[PDB]
RNA sequence: GUGUGUCUGGGUGGUGG
């Protein structure tokens, strides 16, 4: 639900790079082009990067359970 | 449940042997020898290093079963030279040749950061 | 008490199941024979009963789920009866159509058909490392 | 009834005279293993 | 029968991934310098936590996981650490363990990133590796107004064979023999197979060719650090782990050889 | 223990190439596709304008079924010993079907050539509709599209027609299964 | 020009079912059995009984 | 219900007010007519009719 | 012994005893939630 | 009680459908056209079974094309697309027509059992069973029919680079050998979340209350310290099996032994941590708890796989990474499966949904696998991936792990959706 | 200066091999 810290294959740092492909893509960036300019070329790093769902997001929107 | 302990593929235990020298009975100058708490990572430089030595006329290694962590290398070597030294010059020479890789890696570091 | 755990002859101590006793293993549905054998137990880590490959075959086991039944003998007289009965090796040839119930399967089949072809040569390392994983080996390497 | 204790394949007879449910069993499922003889079978700590 | 004269030829020396050539060497001990990157390099992650509060949506174990994930900036720290299970200390002592707090209240009716920067680290030398002197910070968990997260983990020396997070490479990309002349695999179709970059041949050569004498001579590595420590560290520490491995299998082999005559 | 180890030397995959084909054998599996269809058609006129004579001990339809069914077997036989020729010592599906590990030369055929007839209760494609398979076929259509012919393979992919048949016959074998234990399971019982 | 060519054919009927399932739904059958139900089927009830 | 997420699930019943004619071999019919009728806006239950041919 | 619950809604903790009424103290919530326990929670960053 | 789906209408051998209805739908979300102004317009109706017999339907538009005999020149009806007679399940499923049939009914029942996130609120519900898996992804090879089943937004599963070998043997029988390496970087880890429920009643009277073995009669010796004075365990506790979960005492109608213990305790089997408790009352009024007890599954040998095209498999051997074979760039496999599941399951959207992955991934892309889509095939995506540098046929030339020895046969390796049963 | 009671009997549905 939320981005995994380190690639599953080969163990690249992966959780930094969620925002900055987030803002690449507002930038009107391919996504292609924007793995490539965030430093991912194994591919095993732009899966885990492109097929990331931001799914802690819906789970903000719930009321914390206590304040 | 039954899920070893993470630390075990490493961890000797408390009182067995790191590696053991049983003799075999069918073959002359031949040993098994049984290291526990390894894996291919000491086996094959091990049986490649005794590969090269002209004085070994059989070596090799073995893991009996992933789940557990001991190799088997058998050495077969000439009747004068025993296979347990033949198994200490592996050794050493694998000793030396990492030492002198490792200061040629530094010298080749430190003259790529000077040029 | 230790006055009570001294053991005397006699006496019987219901031990775990150590290493090479005999298990009946048994998977559902039992059609023939060889559905229910007699197998040596191996002590392993992980959660799962482990069968050599060959075996699968006269189990009609998978890997993809299936689930096994094992049955510990109590009585020696039975330990016995299964060892000199039911056990794998005592049941490879079926009596349905005398022939072996139990052969060489998928991996070791396909890599047997390719490691047997005329044009397969052999490096003296990679003999060496084949030679160890031989049980009934002599000890003595081949002439190449 | 006594009739329908008895006549069911879930009744007396064929349910607890000629098949029963039987102590020092067990059951998990099955993994391939080409480290073991064909006559052994690996067992969890747990179930040993 | 003695050890060969293995050179060394680095071509590329990035401060993230170093790519470098050994000749005159075994495939055996080339592979095994492999490992030792992937396995037998001890760094320092962190592997105990203590959860006083957490409001978050992610549960504990969550949080915990992805907290001995982040890698730590093992820089010669690791060379003077001791393991914890080696150390006489009934608890996290200095010398074996490195403190790491983190306390991050979400107050704010927008949302909160509880980033790398959030972990606090009791010594200066160790730090998360973003944080260090650009690029983003390492995202533990999210924080809506109200939730809170405070945490004590401590660090300790570990090695990859026993848990990934110790892993410090990321990556390493190992070949030997690219234009195929030893022939230790076969292409049907050699023709349609793309020529590696270390490729000394043409574009009309399809692989090269096949040398019987010709043995694994020469290995082209590419070790790509995930900043936890420098590259050329982690291939010096890497060399110097093997090596006291052997040293400690000798004395071990001499002292049964002591004991057997 | 000696063959998986020396497996780990060898290797021993499976993948796409492996299910493909040069263009010359694409193409002799279309022209004998055709042929086929073009045979069918034939055969279909022949039916219609009454030039087929039926052939004794069966009625017209048995006669025109038996021979769309010969024609049918005939592109299936031809098409899987082109696809067969075709391979290579290389080919991985070869290999694990002259090993005799899994797989058959039928499945190297499906998989390459062409799938088949699709069948159920060992007949073509009955009209579950009025006169037709589909409502996207015309009415008294027995072509071999039109009643469950799978021309392609399923590398090239089957149109969804062919996938509604291919799913009819894959139900006839689940439902077969399904029946088949209950049945021999009270056998058994009663033969112990 | 009032029609759809071939290459623009497969964004065009995707662009139809994504409309249906924004309208309809994926449930809607059973939403709109029991709307039914409620809205006619208990009023139909009580008037007939 | 009772804190139980229930699902009612399609019963697929054969069509009413509609006459279906049916081989029913191995009986003493030769063919059938089967129309389960029910009135409308009532839903009182089916009144199944059947008319049959003798077998000769 | 003071035993603090948390409201569903409110998310207020409140002073309940034992076989009272389940009752929030401002919303009159029907549902409460417990607090997280106290005794040590530890887990090794795997 | 009749069933019908929506067709296009073909009147004169043309869609009635114009490229005014697409440009208008393009703007639904602005000038409000939605599917019923379509429907309205005469463009598109529901066909009964029984309508059925009497259409004349069209598979696609270019179907309609008289540039030959054209088979039929009176279609009536147009389906929207082909791949619409696939249910939810089989909507899941990337390239279904290169699939045996069975396979893709065993994949319509595994993808009911597959992990992942069931719920958005699932943290609020407390549902007996529940498993949530710590980092689902959308496949990357999607098909466009799963775009309106919400499955990119609740995935059920992770996209992982599998290598069809035989490694070692233990991917045998339909078994698979996963990296241990990535396990412990969280590759499908899950949680198993069990509630547990319990009434007090008066009718005698039973209380939750953390009893005393000077007041209750015949319980277990768990500790019973676990507890809270009002006999319940706090979130946060580690609790295993025969652990009292619930402390409940009832009283007896007639010393030592006043009252009966008869308390609710975790399963024998089962461990956890408790993570949510609540107390709220009955419909009747009495006191009643249910307890969320969170179990984090890490995947181990003999749990349960299955791809996305009926390929399930137990997991056999975990195999750290060094241990692992590797690609010249240092791509381990995270899934390793033996080649003979392939050629009798003739699961060959396996093998394309590998290498459209493999295509995806390079180019940055999300892969389309729209069943009935002649645009796409083997061809095109080989052209594709042979342009990013690799092998057309997404074989590479592996290394063993064990030794650094290339393997003589050079192994298919992509990445392919996997679930988690 | 100790220690056994572990809600049965039916029905319905789903699932694994
Ligand atoms: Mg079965
Ligand atoms: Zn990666
Ligand atoms: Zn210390
Ligand atoms: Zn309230």
């Amino acid at each position: 639900m939320i981005i995994p810290v380190r690639c599953f294959t080969c163990g690249k740092i992966v959780g930094n790079k969620w925002e900055a492909y987030l803002g690449l893509l507002q930038a009107e960036y391919t996504e292609g082009d924007a793995l490539d300019a965030l430093g991912l070329k194994r591919y095993c790093c732009r899966r885990m990067l492109l097929a990331h769902v931001d799914l802690i997001e819906k789970l903000l929107n719930y009321a914390p359970l206590e304040k | 449940m039954n899920a070893p302990p993470a630390f075990e593929s490493f961890l000797l235990f408390e009182g067995e042997k790191k590696i053991t020298i049983n003799k075999d009975t069918k073959v002359p100058n031949a040993c098994l020898f049984t290291i526990n708490k390894e894996d291919h990572t000491l086996g094959n430089i091990i049986k490649s290093q005794l590969l090269k030595d002209p004085q070994v006329l059989f070596a090799g290694y073995k893991v009996p079963h992933p789940l557990e962590h001991k190799i088997i290398i058998r050495v077969q070597t000439t009747p004068d030279y025993s296979p347990q030294e033949a198994f200490t010059n592996a050794i050493t020479d694998l000793i030396s040749e990492l030492s002198l890789l490792e200061e040629r890696f530094r010298v080749a570091i430190k003259d790529k950061q000077e040029g | 008490k230790p006055s009570d755990l001294h053991l005397q002859t006699g006496y019987k101590v219901e031990r775990h199941m150590c290493d090479g006793d005999i298990v009946i293993f048994n998977r559902q549905p039992t059609l023939h024979k060889m559905s229910m054998m007699g197998h040596r137990v191996r002590i392993l880590p992980w959660s799962t009963f482990r069968l050599n490959l060959s075996v699968t075959t006269p189990y009609n086991a998978d890997f993809d789920g299936d689930e096994m039944n094992l049955h510990l003998p109590q009585s020696l007289e039975t330990r016995a009866e299964i060892q000199e009965l039911a056990m794998v090796p005592r049941m490879i040839v079926t009596p349905q159509s005398n022939r072996p119930v139990m052969g060489i399967v998928q991996d070791t089949l396909t890599a047997v058909r390719k490691f047997t072809k005329r044009d397969v040569f052999l490096e003296r390392g990679e003999v060496m490392n084949l030679l160890m994983f031989l049980s009934t080996w002599d000890g003595k390497v081949p002439q190449p | 009834s006594l009739k329908q204790r008895l006549k069911g394949k879930e009744g007396r007879v064929r349910g607890n005279l000629m098949g029963k449910r039987v102590d020092f069993s067990a059951r998990t499922v099955i993994t391939p293993d080409p480290n073991l003889s064909i006559d052994q079978v690996g067992v969890p700590r747990s179930i040993a | 029968p003695y050890a060969n004269q293995p050179t060394v030829r680095i071509t590329e020396l990035t401060d993230e991934n170093v790519k470098f050539i050994i000749e005159n060497t075994d495939l055996a001990v080339a592979n095994s310098i492999r490992r030792v990157f992937i396995a037998e390099v001890p760094i320092i992650a962190i592997d105990w936590v203590q959860i006083d509060a957490n409001s978050s949506v992610l549960h504990d174990e969550f949080i915990a996981h992805r907290l001995g994930l982040i890698p730590l900036t093992s820089d010669d720290i690791v060379d003077k650490l001791q393991y914890s299970r080696d150390c006489t200390c009934e608890e996290f002592c200095p010398e074996c363990s490195v403190e790491f707090t983190l306390d991050v209240r979400c107050n704010e009716d927008q949302t909160r990133h509880v980033t790398s920067r959030d972990l606090i680290s009791n010594s200066p030398r160790v730090i998360p590796v973003t944080s260090r002197n650009e690029q983003d910070d390492i995202l533990i968990v999210k924080l809506r107004k109200g939730q809170e997260l405070r945490l004590r983990a401590y660090a300790k020396k570990g090695f990859g064979k026993e848990h990934a997070k110790w892993n410090p490479t990321a990556g390493v990309a190992f070949e030997y023999d690219p234009d195929n002349a030893l022939r230790h695999t076969v292409y049907p179709k050699p023709e349609e197979w793309p020529k590696s970059e270390y490729s000394e041949l043409d574009e009309d050569e399809s692989q090269a060719p096949y040398d019987p004498n010709g043995k694994p001579e020469r290995f082209y590595y590419n070790v790509e650090s995930c900043g936890s420590l420098r590259p050329e560290t982690i291939v010096l520490s890497a060399l110097s782990g093997l090596k006291k491995k052997l040293s400690d299998l000798q004395t071990q082999l001499s002292h049964e050889i002591q004991s057997d005559v | 223990t000696v063959i998986n180890n020396w497996l780990l030397i060898e290797g021993h995959t499976i993948g796409i190439g492996d299910s493909i084909a040069d263009s010359k054998t694409y193409q002799d599996i279309q022209n004998t596709i055709k042929k086929a269809k073009q045979d069918v058609i034939e055969v279909i006129e022949k039916a219609h304008n009454n030039e087929l004579e039926p052939t004794p001990g069966n009625t017209l339809r048995q006669t025109f079924e038996n021979q769309v069914n010969r024609i049918l077997n005939d592109a299936r036989d031809k098409t899987g010993s082109s696809a067969q020729k075709s391979l290579s010592e290389y080919n991985n599906f070869k290999s694990m079907v002259v090993s005799g590990a899994k797989g058959s030369k039928i499945n190297i055929s499906q998989v390459i050539a062409v799938v088949g007839q699709q069948n159920v209760e060992g007949k073509r494609i009955p009209f579950g509709f009025k006169h037709r398979t589909l409502p996207h076929f015309i009415k008294d259509d027995y072509g071999p599209e039109s009643r469950g012919f799978v021309e392609n393979s399923y590398l090239a992919g089957l149109t969804p027609t062919e996938f509604f048949f291919h799913a009819m016959g894959g139900r006839e074998g689940l439902i077969d299964t399904a029946v088949k234990t209950a049945e021999t399971g009270y056998i058994q019982r009663r033969l112990i | 020009d009032d029609e759809i060519t071939p290459d623009l054919w497969q964004e065009a009927c995707w662009i139809v079912i994504s409309s249906y399932f924004d309208e309809k739904g994926l449930v809607r059958q059973q939403l709109d059995s029991f709307d039914e139900f409620i809205q006619m089927s208990v009023q139909r009830i009580v008037e007939d009984a | 219900i009772n804190g139980s997420e229930k699902v009612l699930i399609a019963q697929e019943k054969m069509a009413t007010n509609t006459v279906y004619v049916f081989a029913k071999k191995d009986s003493k019919y030769a063919y059938t007519g089967e129309c389960r009728s029910c009135l409308e806006n009532s839903s009182r239950p089916t009144s199944t009719i059947w008319v049959s041919m003798l077998a000769r | 012994q003071p035993m603090i619950y948390i409201c569903g809604e409110c998310h207020t903790e409140n002073e309940i005893k034992s076989r009272d009424p389940i009752r929030c103290r401002e919303c009159g919530y029907r549902i409460m939630y417990k607090k997280r326990t106290k005794r040590l929670v530890v887990f090794d960053a795997r | 009680g009749r069933i019908c789906r929506p067709l296009l209408i073909v009147e004169k051998q043309k869609l009635l459908l114009k490229k005014r209805h697409i440009d208008q739908l393009k703007e639904r979300e602005y000038n409000n056209y939605s599917w019923q102004d379509l429907v309205a317009s005469g463009v598109v109706e529901y066909i009964d079974t029984l309508e059925e017999e009497t259409v004349m339907l069209a598979m696609t538009p270019d179907d309609l094309q008289e540039k030959e005999v054209a088979y039929c020149s009176t279609y009536t009806h147009c389906e929207i697309h082909p791949s619409m007679i696939l249910g939810v399940c089989a909507s899941i499923i990337p390239f279904p027509d290169h699939n045996q049939s069975p396979r893709n009914t065993y994949q319509s029942a595994m993808g009911k059992q597959a992990m992942g996130v069931y719920i958005t609120n699932f943290h609020v519900r407390m549902d007996t069973l529940a498993h949530v898996l710590y980092y689902p992804q959308k496949p990357l090879v999607t098909t466009r029919s799963m775009e309106y089943l919400r499955f990119r937004e609740l995935p059920a599963g992770i996209n992982s680079i599998v290598a069809i070998a035989s490694y070692t043997g233990y991917n045998q029988e339909d078994s698979v050998i996963m990296n241990r390496s990535a396990v412990d970087r969280g590759f499908f880890r899950s949680v198993f979340y069990r509630s547990y429920k319990e009434q007090e009643s008066k009718k005698q009277e039973e209380v939750f209350e953390k009893p005393t073995r000077e007041t209750c009669q015949g319980m277990r010796h768990a500790i019973y310290d676990k507890l809270d004075d009002d006999g319940l365990i706090a979130p946060g506790v580690r609790v295993s099996g025969d652990d009292v979960i619930i402390g409940k005492t009832v009283t007896l109608p007639e010393r030592r032994y006043t009252k009966r213990d008869c308390s609710t305790f975790l399963r024998t089997s089962e461990t956890g941590i408790v993570d949510q408790v609540m107390v709220t009352l009955n419909q009747e009024g009495y006191k009643f708890c249910k307890i969320r007890v969170r179990s984090v599954r890490i995947p181990q040998i003999g749990d349960k796989f299955a791809s996305r095209h009926g390929q399930k498999g137990t997991c056999g051997i975990q195999y750290r990474q060094e241990d692992m074979p590797f690609t010249c760039e240092g791509i381990t496999p995270d899934i390793i499966i033996n080649p003979h599941a392939i050629p009798s399951r003739m699961t060959i959207g396996h093998l394309i949904e590998c290498l459209q992955g493999k295509v995806s991934a390079n180019k940055g892309e999300i892969g389309d696998a729209t069943p009935f889509n002649d645009a796409v095939n083997v061809q095109k995506i080989s052209n594709l991936l042979s342009d990013y540098g690799y092998h057309l046929r997404g074989n590479e030339v592996l290394y063993n792990g064990f030794t650094g020895r290339k393997i003589t046969s050079q192994i298919f390796i992509g990445p392919t959706y996997y679930q988690r049963l």
